[PDB]
């Protein structure tokens, strides 16, 4: 009886630590995921903001090569 | 033979200190533990439920996860009568769970309370056992106290164990989850416990409301009936006399099957200056309104019955009373057990009445009781409602089968020997 006792609790204790866990890995991975994500976006907006600033170069350079 | 009384719990608080109050007056002791009774007898056995500057200290251990109770208890008229060290709480409470009482949360302060029993223990002279106080259907007293007694069991495996197991009521009741805890204890009990006194919550509340005439009922009114009921069958081990039972005795002459330990106490008068007649008195012990348990005797057979009469009253007189019933009602007695209702009459009577009787029965018809909680646990368990507060624990759906079954096969052994 005093085993059966010390397993409860201890499954009890395992419990709580594994919920803690799973929270902690949970809320790292969506937070990395996130950033990357939002940085993305950004970098693909600027990139194609730097194409069109090419863009303009060439038109200035056909302009001069006529 | 001193008996270590210990306390667990609210409603095991609550009663308890009333029961100590009760005998502390008819044992002549007040709040103070000084002795100022006019009679002897009153010294004669003090020591079973007393310790000795010639003062009487309760031989009480009162234990709670949280103080509140215990601070009361202490604030009380006779909180000082109880040793200061014999308190011995915590602070985080059992939320109503027997887990949190027998697992969690009490693993820690049972130590703590083994270290004082053992101390009880160490001074008294003869052991005779101890007794315990506790709700059957709470957290504390349900499942810690269950705890304690297989602590005690294994340490004092030599000696009685009883308990006035408080059965939970939806009459009365403070959580949806009592039904739970309940089973849980009563099968606790049913293996480690040699006497259980079922004290249904249910049935005092009726006796109030009807009878008594108490549209609302408190817990203290409950309290009172408890109190009065405990004294009783107390008397014989508390005064001296011709019957000067004890808790062996008692479990040889009443427990024909162990599983078979759970009695129906019986009370009367139920409350006055009309003193009644050893027949009212009689008529009264025996009905089932005046029993705290609420079970009907005629819905099944007494294995074996014990009586006593406090006040000054005709033993003749009394001894026709007895032997009228049980001829009158024999269909009630079991006949495999020859002679199964003995009677004892002692001088000093109860506080405030000059002669009561009180009845102490294992009957069959108890099965009522065990089947009603049976039921409950088998509603809410079906659909598995609540038992996450004690999966949180730790706790496994199987326990709860386990002692769903167990309860259920007392029920039916209390039958077979019924038929
Ligand atoms: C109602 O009164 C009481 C009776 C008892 C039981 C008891 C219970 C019984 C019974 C007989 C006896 C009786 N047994 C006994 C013992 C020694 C004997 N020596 N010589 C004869 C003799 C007889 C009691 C004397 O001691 C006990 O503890 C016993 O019949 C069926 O149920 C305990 C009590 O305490 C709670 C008590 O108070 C209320
Ligand atoms: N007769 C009686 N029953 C009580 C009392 N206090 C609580 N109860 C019952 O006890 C059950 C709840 O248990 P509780 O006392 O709160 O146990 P705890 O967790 O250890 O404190 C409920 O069914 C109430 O019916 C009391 O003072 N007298
Ligand atoms: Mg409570
Ligand atoms: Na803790």
């Amino acid at each position: 009886k005093r085993e059966h006792e010390r397993e409860v609790i201890q499954k009890a204790i395992e419990e709580n630590n594994n919920f803690i866990k799973m929270a902690k890995e949970k809320l790292a991975q969506k937070m990395e995921s996130n950033k990357e994500n939002r940085e993305a976006h950004l970098a693909a907006m600027l990139e194609r903001l730097q194409e069109k600033d090419k863009h303009a170069e060439e038109v200035r350079k056909n302009k001069e090569l006529k | 033979r001193e008996i270590v009384h210990i306390q667990a719990g609210q409603c095991g608080n609550q009663i308890g200190a009333k029961f100590w109050e009760v005998i502390s007056d008819e044992h002549g002791i007040d709040p103070t533990g000084s002795y100022h009774g006019d009679s002897d007898l009153q010294l004669e056995r003090i020591n079973v439920y007393y310790n000795e500057g010639n003062k009487y200290v309760p031989r009480a251990i009162l234990v709670d996860l949280e103080p509140g109770t215990m601070d009361s208890v202490r604030s009380g008229p006779f909180g000082q009568i109880f040793r200061p060290d014999n308190f011995v709480f915590g602070q985080s409470g059992a939320g109503n769970n027997w887990a949190k009482g027998h697992y969690t949360e009490g693993a820690e302060l049972v130590d703590s309370v083994l270290d004082v029993v053992r101390k009880e223990s160490e001074s008294c002279d003869c052991l005779q056992g101890f007794q315990l106080t506790h709700s059957l259907g709470g957290g504390t007293g349900s499942g810690m106290g269950t705890l304690l007694i297989s602590k005690i069991r294994e340490e004092y495996p030599d000696r009685i164990m009883n308990t006035f197991s408080v059965m939970p009521s939806p009459k009365v009741s403070d959580t949806v989850v009592e039904p739970y805890n309940a089973t849980l204890s009563v099968h606790q009990l049913v293996e480690n416990t040699d006497e259980t006194y079922c004290i249904d919550n249910e049935a005092l509340y009726d006796i109030c409301f009807r009878t008594l005439k108490l549209t609302t009922p408190t817990y203290g009114d409950l309290n009172h009936l408890v109190s009065a009921t405990m004294s009783g069958v107390t008397t014989c081990l508390r005064f001296p006399g011709q019957l000067n039972a004890d808790l062996r005795k008692l479990a040889v002459n009443m427990v024909p099957f162990p599983r078979l330990h759970f009695f129906m106490p019986g009370f009367a008068p139920l409350t006055q200056y009309r003193g009644l007649t050893v027949p009212e008195l009689t008529q009264q012990m025996f009905d089932s309104k005046n029993m705290m348990a609420a079970c009907d005797p005629r819905h099944g057979r007494y294995l074996t019955v014990a009586a006593i009469f406090r006040g000054r009253m005709s033993m003749k007189e009394v001894d026709e009373q007895m032997l009228n019933v049980q001829n009158k009602n024999s269909s009630y007695f079991v006949e495999w057990i020859p002679n199964n209702v003995k009677t004892a009459v002692c001088d000093i009577p109860p506080r405030g009445l000059k002669m009561s009787a009180t009845f102490i029965g294992n009957s069959t018809a108890i099965q009522e009781l065990f089947k009603r909680i049976s039921e409950q646990f088998t509603a809410m368990f079906r659909r598995k409602a609540f038992l996450h507060w004690y999966t949180g624990e730790g706790m496994d759906e199987m326990e709860f089968t386990e002692a769903e079954s167990n309860m259920n096969d007392l029920v039916s052994e209390y039958q077979q020997y019924q038929d």
